[PDB]
RNA sequence: AUGUAUUUUUAAGAGAUAGUCUAAAAAGGUACAGCUUUUUAGAAACGGAUACAACCUUGACUAGAGAGUAAAUCUUAAUACU
């Protein structure tokens, strides 16, 4: 097998380190990070949060509008639970496909229960004489994310 | 003024000229503050004040409310106070010089370490903004900074 | 991360000047990426109603490579609008007359068909050889990877690699070459 | 996409179906009071 | 064909349904076999007792699980 | 219709709910007739429910006037300076109740197309994308063809 | 000492996986730009507007520039400046100016 | 300048459209699923006489529920409280 | 409509064509060519 | 049998009874029609066949700044006789 434009697969060859070296390297990296967390040196967290059928990018102090009614008294403080991603400037924590509750916590507040503005759904036919007009209103709920809190523990 | 307006303080206030010319509104608001200070501890009014005022700083910048016009000089002074010597402006990224809309990135270096960097429409305004940045990281007012605490000790 | 507002936004939507070398490249495979970069589709901030598109300078335009016999059978047509004013031209001829055309038509025909094509057609600069106004030289940000790996002629190979490749067949001595 | 691989591992075709994603009760009261159950 | 499918309760697509593996039914399934996907049920933990009724889930490999999500 | 109306981004009144949540509803003014049938539901509501609702919500004032009116009405007013008008006209007690509770939980903000569901200040933690961000720099910061 | 992508730019990037296995982690410190890769700031300022005889005459000589062209030509240069076509640069009609939103909404 | 006579897809002359590699794939995919199907349909649990009347109990009972369903249709009870409750219409303060 | 037998070769309905393209003859393909074998 | 919920009757009713193509079996015609004539099957999407009535995918509601899929993007090759 000499070097012909075919005989050599046209793409860079692959090397992945031995799993033991990587196990060490990993425990190392995780530890270092866990020390950044123990320290509290992360400035501001964001987290990608699954909620109410959607995914959102959440940071503290902010606002999202949920399309369905949630039963909570206005003003209640609420622990969002499903968290896919977490992040901070230096480093980032990723759920498969979720994070342990103990690993992170996000507390948001329900701000406003409301009704959506009128939407207009109109079906129509050509010269079959069929119009149907409907006006729809959707119950909506606005939450303010209060705090993203990250606890030290990771292994 | 804006705040007290939204708290219906303007609504409740006894004064001539209903629009409540702004000074009178300030006075009245802070009056409700001091009255709280007498009716409840300083510790309570602390909570209040941090709720209805500090918040209004949310999203806002440093040099938004500081207004200081020579970032460069202040930078060198605060550096002097840090026992750090000489901010050195050195150009990093540039797209177009013949453009009507060129872009510059001027980096600021202390002892060949990069302290901060900034974008701009001219090399001048770039130096300016990289300086803004440097100042921000120095003082700790930075987007990345821990968002403010709200808690009940 | 922490920037003031005016500069921050100026940075995000900043136009860029890209350079792309054409010597020995298919006008098609060139115009593909040329068009990408023109529409602004390399920028994750991209949006259609947003003006983003980046300048593109292609150089060494005369040195286009055409796969197949395409030089011979691809014809470019156009019409004056006058009766019998219709014009069919072999690609070879056209390029002979005006080096720039071939590539320009590729890129043109490759953009969406709305108005902004006309406008992004402006940010496209095309040079037969490498001769560029030091104006346009001055503002060049970055070089793009050549979209095809050009085959070397026989004469490029080092004698090391000539010897390195094994002799496949042993010729008879008697035979004359 | 990615239905295939998901299937071969034995998950749902769709990440919405029957995964822990959908199953868990995504909010609680901060007090710890378990939230009223979900219609889905 | 339509009505085979109607009397199989196969009305709504991409939805699993269960049926006897007896031949009486295989008549029907044989009629529509190109419209459908059949796969054998499997019961690894075995059959649900009454206690396990609210906990029973069905995995796409064609398997039934009795205990779903312990604590 | 979208292009018909105004819009507003999603927002808080006075950054409500951040430090402490403050019910944004200020006062309610019911106007009904002791006599007219049109007000029937709203009479019963005034009897039974109003009392307790008031206890539910200290922050709101409730002004209830029987007057010779033929169309029962309730007018919400908000700290936002905003005012909203309503008819309680010919509704049940259940109905009224639900509606007053609607008014209770509103921003006072206007009902208009809300451009996007998320209001975020400084979404950009750890950076905000700019063209150069993923480009490697060269030695001397030279151009593509520039020489030294 | 392995990352899939060069640490040339942005962040040096560390992927890792928890010994549990239910969590991926990432350590990404910013990679700052080397002083070697930098070039000096351009400095150009030159004033010849000063005439040796009278310097008020000379400092009134930098306020002495201004000019007037026609609509067509001006538009051509304008559009050769910012690399747009000649179209963007024409006025809009009365009806079209009427309907520009008087008070447009602002985020942030 | 090359035209199609008449209607595109209809007559004795048609727009030619060719099979796609994609198409070959889709078809094979379906064939696969159906090969598997007619496998799983091969080997029944019970035999034929084995399944004789094996729920004759349930099948008549469902039908007795179905019968019983229409058994029950009669006009609805009418109560005092309706006829009289219509007078709450005029309910007064005085 | 065209009769089941014609002179002119009769366009097939698409799905039948699909069926063809699937059922094409495939010749056994050798591991190593017999001629280039010893 | 079995899988399903239909079917028959009784009291009232109207419209409709001027059809198109698509696969199939047949006749007529020129083994011609976007042709005509019957029988059995299908359809008449806001998705795909660029465009499209009939072909293929799918049957349906209301809202989401969620996800999974379906049909489908377009290919296939032709040299001496010393
Ligand atoms: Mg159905
Ligand atoms: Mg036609
Ligand atoms: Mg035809
Ligand atoms: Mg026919
Ligand atoms: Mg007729
Ligand atoms: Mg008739
Ligand atoms: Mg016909
Ligand atoms: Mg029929
Ligand atoms: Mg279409
Ligand atoms: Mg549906």
């Amino acid at each position: 097998v000499p070097k012909t434009s075919l005989g050599s697969p046209p793409w860079p060859d692959i090397v992945l380190p031995d799993p033991v070296e990587e196990t060490r390297h990993h425990a190392e990296v995780v530890g270092q990070v866990n020390e950044l967390i123990a320290a509290g040196r992360y400035g501001r967290l964001f987290a990608v949060v699954h909620f109410a059928g959607h995914q959102w990018k959440v940071t503290a102090e902010d606002l999202i509008l949920i399309e369905n009614e949630l039963d909570v008294a206005c003003g209640e403080r609420i622990r969002l639970e499903k968290v896919l991603l977490v992040g901070a400037d230096n480093f980032t924590l990723l759920g498969k496909p979720l994070l342990g509750k103990e690993l992170v916590r996000v507390e948001a507040t329900v701000i406003e229960k409301t009704e959506s503005w009128p939407k207009i759904n109109m079906k129509f036919q050509k010269r079959k004489n069929y119009q149907r007009k409907r006006i729809t209103v959707n119950p909506q709920t606005v939450l303010r994310i209060n705090s993203i809190e990250i606890a030290p523990c990771l292994c | 003024c804006h705040v007290a307006r939204n708290l219906a303080v303007e609504q409740l206030a006894l004064s001539a000229e209903f629009p409540v010319p702004p000074p009178v509104l300030r006075q009245t608001f802070f009056a409700v503050i001091g009255a709280l200070l007498q009716s409840s501890g300083p510790e309570r009014t602390a909570l209040f004040i941090r709720d209805f005022l500090i918040t209004q700083m949310t999203g806002k910048e440093l040099f938004e409310m500081w207004t200081i016009t020579n970032p460069m000089g202040l930078l060198v002074e605060e550096l002097k106070k840090r026992k750090i010597s000489a901010p050195e402006s050195r150009l990093t990224r540039q797209s177009g010089s013949t453009t009507a809309l060129p872009v510059y990135f001027v980096g600021l270096y202390c002892d060949r370490k990069l302290i901060a960097e900034g974008p701009g429409e001219t090399v001048l305004v770039a130096e300016e903004e990289a300086a803004r940045v440097a100042l921000r990281k120095l003082f700790g007012f930075t987007e990345n900074r821990r968002p403010w605490d709200y808690s009940k000790p | 991360s922490s920037f003031s507002k005016a500069p921050q936004q100026w940075a995000t939507f900043a136009r860029v000047w890209y350079l792309l070398d054409g010597k020995m490249q298919p006008p098609g495979k060139l115009a593909a990426m040329a068009s990408v970069k023109l529409q602004g589709l390399h920028k994750p901030v991209y949006h259609q109603l947003s003006d983003c598109g980046d300048h593109v300078v292609i150089m060494n335009t005369r040195h286009i490579a055409f796969s197949g016999n395409k030089w011979e059978q691809k014809v470019y047509s156009s019409h004056t609008g006058y009766p019998g004013g219709f014009r069919q031209v072999t690609a070879a001829q056209l390029h002979q007359k005006d080096p720039v055309a071939i590539v320009k038509l590729a890129i043109y025909g490759m953009l969406p068909k709305n108005l902004h094509r006309r406008t992004m057609m402006q940010r496209l600069h095309l040079f037969p050889d490498e001769d560029i106004p030091e104006d346009i030289l001055k503002n060049l940000v970055e070089e793009l990877p050549q979209p095809r790996k050009v085959p070397r002629r026989l004469d490029e190979y080092t004698q090391e690699e000539i010897e390195a490749f094994p002799r496949v067949w042993s010729p008879p001595e008697d035979y004359r070459l | 996409a990615g239905s295939q691989w998901r299937l071969q591992q034995g998950f749902a075709a769709n990440p919405s179906g029957y995964g822990p994603l959908t199953e868990l009760p995504d909010w609680s009261y901060a007090d710890g009071r378990p939230a009223p159950p979900m219609k889905g | 064909e339509k009505d085979i499918i109607k009397m199989l309760g196969l009305e709504k697509a991409h939805t699993p349904q269960v049926h006897k593996n007896i031949p009486s039914v295989n008549a029907k399934l044989k009629v529509v076999k190109h419209l459908i996907r059949i796969k054998p049920l499997k019961l690894p933990q075995g059959l649900p007792t009454e206690e396990d009724m609210a906990n029973t889930c069905l995995k796409s490999n064609g398997e039934l699980v009795v205990r779903w999500l312990l604590n | 219709t979208a292009r018909g109306t105004a819009s507003r981004f999603l927002t808080s009144v006075l950054h409500n709910g951040l430090g402490r949540y403050v019910q944004q509803l200020q006062r309610l003014s019911f106007s009904l007739s002791r006599d007219a049938p049109s007000s029937r539901g709203a009479r019963e509501f005034v009897e039974r429910e109003v009392t307790d609702f008031a206890r539910r919500n200290p922050g709101v004032v409730i002004y209830v006037n029987p007057r010779p009116c033929c169309v029962p009405r309730v007018v919400a007013e908000y700290l936002n300076g905003a005012v909203r008008e309503e008819s309680i006209h010919c509704k049940s007690v259940e109905e009224i109740a639900a509606l007053v509770q609607k008014l209770a939980d509103q921003s006072g903000l206007d009902v208009i197309r809300i451009r996007k569901p998320f209001h975020t200040d400084s979404p950009s933690i750890q950076g905000q994308w700019h063209p150069f961000t993923n480009k490697p720099t060269t030695l001397g910061g030279l151009r593509p063809r520039e020489v030294q | 000492t392995y990352s899939s992508l060069p640490d040339d730019y942005n962040c040096k990037v560390e992927l890792a996986l928890t010994s549990d296995g239910r969590t991926i982690v990432c350590y990404h410190p910013s990679v700052d730009i080397p002083y070697e890769h930098t070039k000096p700031i351009p400095x150009x300022x030159x004033x010849x507007x000063x005439x040796x005889x009278x310097x008020x005459x000379x400092x009134x000589x930098x306020x002495x520039x201004x000019e007037h062209l026609e609509q067509g030509p001006m538009i051509e240069q304008l559009s050769k400046m910012f690399f747009t076509t000649k179209h963007r640069w024409y006025p809009r009609g009365q009806y079209h100016r009427r309907r520009r939103k008087p008070n447009p909404p602002k985020d942030r | 300048r090359n035209r199609i006579p008449g209607r595109q897809w209809i007559g004795k002359h048609r727009r030619p459209r060719p099979v796609s590699a994609q198409a070959k794939q889709n078809m094979i995919r379906r064939l696969e699923t159906e090969a598997e199907n007619q496998y799983w349909l091969s080997r029944p649990f019970l035999t034929a006489e084995q399944e004789r009347g094996h729920a004759a109990v349930r099948r008549a009972a469902a039908f007795q529920a179905l019968k019983a369903a229409q058994a029950a249709r009669f006009p609805a009870h009418r109560r005092l409280e309706e006829q009289l409750g219509h007078l709450l219409v005029t309910r007064k303060w005085s | 409509g065209s009769k089941a037998v014609t002179r002119h070769r009769r366009v097939m309905h698409f799905e039948r064509q699909k069926l063809m393209a699937v059922t094409e003859y495939i010749p056994p393909k050798p591991t190593i060519n017999p001629r280039c074998l010893p």
